[PDB]
RNA sequence: GCGAGAGACCGAUAGCGAACAAGUACAGUGAUGGAAAGAUGAAAAGAACUUUGAAAAGAGAGUGAAAAAGUACGUGAAAUUG
RNA sequence: UGCUGUAAAGCUGGGUCGAACGGCCUCUAGUGCAGAUCUUGGUGGUAGUAGCAAAUAUUCAAAUGAGAACUUUGAAGACUGA
RNA sequence: UAACGAGAUUCCCACUGUCCCUAUCUACUAUCUAGCGAAACCACAGCCAAGGGAACGGGCUUGGCAGAAUCAGCGGGGAAAG
């Protein structure tokens, strides 16, 4: 229900900043038990917690 | 001291207060005087103004440099379907004024007059002038006792007619009732006039003739709350002034130790009774001519609308009246148009009007066309005409 | 007379937002559009698709589009207490044009 | 607790009280005057029109400089509101105090509002900061509420005598 | 300073600044400055239990000589207020 | 609730309250308040009033919860712009 | 006295709402609501005219008059406040 610890912990172990940080949105209950870096790597790896991708800045026209 | 220097006063402190009018429909405060002598007439109408338009004309005013010379001007459509009468009121002269002694009504009254006696028609039994109506009953002596009163005691007797307002474009349904005093012959007279046009329809081309100079009362447009500057006309105080500007700036000496009634201050602006005069009738349109627009030169089969109406209008389906000049009051407006209390011998007054040509493009923007037929004329073939 | 309805219907939201504040147009069209589910539904809980959410966003803040196809479902409500026995829910149309389209009575198949 | 008024028949009333309540007294003393001495029933339905928008608490004394609006013309009046907060307050007591008239076996179709009244709690005080270096008070003005549901010869002189015996003689 | 006995002294805005965790809390860079604040009841017997409420609380009940003593506590004036 | 006195005041009925207090002959004084921009404390009108307006901007849904403009998550729209 | 100057001054070109003479538009206020909620000030108060008067009255004298409760503005008076 306060996630906040969560994805600032998913941030450290991922390495990205909190804005490319995706919870889960119907794993509320799976993600609030995740206390631990260890815990947060398991969500990690099984795609509970997710990598967004980056924005693009294409050179295009700058090239 | 004294200023410095001299200026007239800013405004007139003939239309104070400058407060909102207690009603919309503008009120005849004077009718003209009555004489005996002359046939027995309504003295006013009930119109609501449409628009304004534009007139060529040939004017007739020797010894001006505009002498038999054409002049474009402005000209105010005010739709003026046939009024209904519906009543009559005796009115008794009295050492404290004019006395309402009796109020006759006829038998049927339209929906349209009937809702003017609700404020929610739509949740009412509509009970009013039941009973009256049913003092009609198979001899009408009540009736005729009530007018033989107002025959007997009345000096002034006035009509009541309500407009036909579901004949105009408004979405109002109430239609607007009036008092018309009823001027000419004696008071048995006006009397037998009355009763004999119960229930009739009263035209303008009856009480208004062309080149008639008439009066218009209205209500003016509101503008609500004002400041002195505009309310008032009063001089803008200069750019550096702290906390502002659109002031006056002194309100008063310091004796009278009070803010005279002669101080302009902000206030509200508009929507007020005025009584306009000396409006010269263009012409008196008909309701059935398909060429109302058309004049003697214009040949063109049209009618007083502009191209797409009106607007905030819509059209005018009726017969109208087309007065010179600016009248009191906005579109939809009832307005109220009186017969000169005076008489005119000016050559302005007098003056016969021949229309030229009158106006009918867009009012909704820069029209320059006169007709759809003169629009496509000019366009030719366009993809939507295939 | 049939509580659960599904119609659809073009809002001419070019007209509802003229004068607007220019950072209030987005979040003005989504009152509108809850006050127009309000008009044809009767309801006054009315829930937005988030879908729709994203249509009325698409442009930023002030580039909501003139016209919008709309689909509004009267339903039920089950929860107790509702407050308000039916609710509307509106979603969004996908349509080539916005022009020229009538309210249509959708038969939910 | 001592309330302000006794019931007439303690076993046909129930009551309810809420003390150092942080709601506005001068609106909270508006609203409880709006509902004095009606019926149970028709204030609570009232008070959920306050809530609602469709109808307005007329403010009466405190009301200096406040708006004007249509729905005080029920009221004879041209300042009404609507505050939320003092209908809110109310409204739980009147709950509360229904439930103590049905632990007596009242009935609430006939409860009327007979005791409702509203008095100053002690201050709770903030701070303001102020031009110059100053501070002010930023207090509020809590309320005391309660509230009670009820349910629904001639001696005449010598010549008076008199006067009286002979006036009989004559009527036979 | 230590130890005692007293008074036509003051009685909690008085008497020492301090009757209380008072040279305390708090202020000031610093030297220094420096408060407010005593009283349920004989005894907590400081309200078990039921009920309404999310809760605080309320209503019943209970203790007590008294709750017109409920710790926001003896009495409870005035301003001010319902 | 009244009575007495020109008066300063004294006495008394009812209510509240809970531990001391008065009359008379004298003694004594830190002995009488409407004011001192008096002191300390408390309370009003003002007044539900002034106001809570710099820093572009928020919105939909779900979750949680008695309760969500403001919490969390998701979607979007933005900004800071090294 | 060249150069320099947010120094003082006069004239000219350009420029313009500084002005003739004002009008219109935008955002934030003001405004109305929910919540929150001060302060200055306050002998008592608050309609005028004349008189007399500490010689410029809200109160006194003589007149005019005078009808609940009020909202937004305003800056004549309160010889307004500081
Ligand atoms: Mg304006
Ligand atoms: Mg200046
Ligand atoms: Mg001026
Ligand atoms: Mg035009
Ligand atoms: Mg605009
Ligand atoms: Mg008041
Ligand atoms: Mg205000
Ligand atoms: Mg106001
Ligand atoms: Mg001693
Ligand atoms: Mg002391
Ligand atoms: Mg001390
Ligand atoms: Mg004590
Ligand atoms: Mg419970
Ligand atoms: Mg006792
Ligand atoms: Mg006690
Ligand atoms: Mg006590
Ligand atoms: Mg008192
Ligand atoms: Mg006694
Ligand atoms: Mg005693
Ligand atoms: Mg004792
Ligand atoms: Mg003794
Ligand atoms: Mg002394
Ligand atoms: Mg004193
Ligand atoms: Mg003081
Ligand atoms: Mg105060
Ligand atoms: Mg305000
Ligand atoms: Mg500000
Ligand atoms: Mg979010
Ligand atoms: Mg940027
Ligand atoms: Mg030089
Ligand atoms: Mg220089
Ligand atoms: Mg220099
Ligand atoms: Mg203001
Ligand atoms: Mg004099
Ligand atoms: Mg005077
Ligand atoms: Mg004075
Ligand atoms: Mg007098
Ligand atoms: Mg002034
Ligand atoms: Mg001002």
């Amino acid at each position: 229900a306060n996630l906040r610890t969560q994805k600032r912990l998913a941030a450290s172990v991922i390495g990205v900043g909190k804005r490319k940080v995706w919870l889960d949105p119907n794993e509320t209950t799976e993600i609030a038990n995740a206390n631990s870096r260890s815990a947060i790597r398991k969500l990690y790896k099984n795609g509970t917690i997710v990598k967004k991708p980056e924005t693009v800045h294409s050179r295009s026209r700058a090239r | 001291s004294h200023r410095k220097y001299e200026a007239p006063r800013h405004g007139s402190l003939g239309f104070l207060p400058r407060k909102r009018a207690a009603k919309q429909r503008g009120r005849v405060k004077s009718f003209p005087k009555d004489v005996k002598s002359k046939p027995v007439a309504l003295t006013a109408f009930l119109g609501y103004k449409a628009g304004m338009t534009t007139i060529v004309r040939d004017l007739d005013r020797p010894g001006s440099k505009m002498h038999k010379r054409e002049v474009v001007e402005a000209a105010t459509v005010v739709d003026t379907p046939p009024m209904v009468v519906v009543g009559v009121v005796g009115y008794v002269e009295t050492p404290r004024g004019l006395r309402s002694l009796t109020t006759v009504w006829a038998e049927h009254l339209s929906e349209e007059v009937r809702r003017r006696f609700y404020k929610n028609w739509y949740k009412s039994k509509k009970k009013a002038f039941t009973k009256y109506s049913g003092k009609y009953a198979t001899d009408a002596k009540q009736v005729e006792t009530e007018l033989a009163r107002i025959k007997k005691y009345a000096s002034v007797v006035r009509v009541l007619a309500h407009t036909q307002i579901k004949k105009t474009p408004l979405s109002q349904k109430k239609a607007h009732l009036a008092e018309i005093q009823i001027n000419g012959g004696s008071v048995s007279d006006k009397v037998d006039w009355a009763k004999e046009h119960f229930e009739k329809e009263v035209s303008v081309d009856s009480v208004f003739e062309q080149d008639e100079m008439i009066d218009v009362i209205a209500v003016t447009k509101g503008h609500g709350f004002e400041g002195v500057t505009h309310r008032w006309g009063t001089k803008k105080l200069p750019r550096k002034t702290h906390r502002g500007l659109r002031k006056v700036a002194c309100i008063g000496a310091w004796h009278p130790a009070n803010v005279n009634w002669t101080v302009a201050r902000a206030g509200q602006n508009g929507y007020h009774h005025r009584t306009s005069i000396n409006h010269k009738v263009y012409r008196v349109g008909k309701g059935t001519d398909e060429a109302n627009g058309a004049t003697e030169f214009d040949r063109t089969k049209k009618t007083i609308n502009p191209m797409g109406g009106f607007v905030r209008y819509g059209n005018v389906n009726n017969d109208f009246v087309l007065l010179k000049g600016s009248i009191p009051g906005v579109k939809k407006r009832v307005v109220t148009l009186r017969k000169s209390l005076y008489v005119d011998t000016s050559r302005r007054a007098v003056e016969k009007v021949n229309l030229k040509w009158i106006d009918t493009a867009s009012r909704f923007g820069k029209g320059r066309f006169q007709t759809p037929a003169e629009k496509h004329a000019f366009m030719g073939t366009l993809k939507k005409d295939l | 007379l049939q509580d659960v309805v599904t119609r659809e219907y073009t809002i001419n939201l070019h007209k509802r937002l003229h004068g607007v504040n220019f950072k209030k147009r987005a979040p003005k069209a989504v009152k509108e559009i809850k006050k127009f589910a309000t008009l044809h539904m009767g309801t006054t809980d009315v829930r937005l698709d988030p879908k729709l959410n994203i249509a009325i966003w698409k442009r930023g803040v002030q580039g909501v589009e003139n016209r919008m196809r709309l689909r509004i479902s009267r339903k039920r409500n089950d929860e107790e207490d509702a407050k308000e026995k039916l609710f509307a829910y509106v979603e969004p149309v996908i349509v080539p044009s916005t022009k020229g389209l009538q309210t249509v009575v959708v038969e939910d198949d | 607790v001592r309330y302000a008024a006794t019931p007439a028949n303690p076993a046909k009333s129930a009551s309810a009280r809420g003390s150092y309540l942080r709601v506005s007294f001068k609106n909270t003393r508006e609203t409880a005057q709006a509902i004095n001495g009606w019926k149970l029933e028709k204030a609570q339905k009232y008070l959920d029109q306050v809530l609602d928008h469709q109808r307005a608490i007329p403010f009466r004394r405190y009301n200096s400089s406040i708006g004007r609006t249509g729905q005080g013309k029920e009221f004879g009046v041209t300042k009404a509101r609507w505050p939320a907060k003092s209908v809110n307050f109310v409204k739980d007591l009147l709950r509360n105090a229904q439930a103590n008239a049905e632990a007596k076996g009242l009935d609430s179709s006939k409860l009327v509002i007979s005791h409702i009244q509203v008095n100053h709690a002690p201050k709770q005080r903030r701070r303001t900061y102020r031009a110059h270096g100053r501070i002010n008070a930023y207090q509020s003005t809590p309320s005391h509420i309660e509230l009670t549901l009820t349910e629904e010869q001639i001696r005449l002189n010598s010549r008076q005598r008199g006067r009286l015996a002979s006036q009989k003689r004559l009527t036979a």
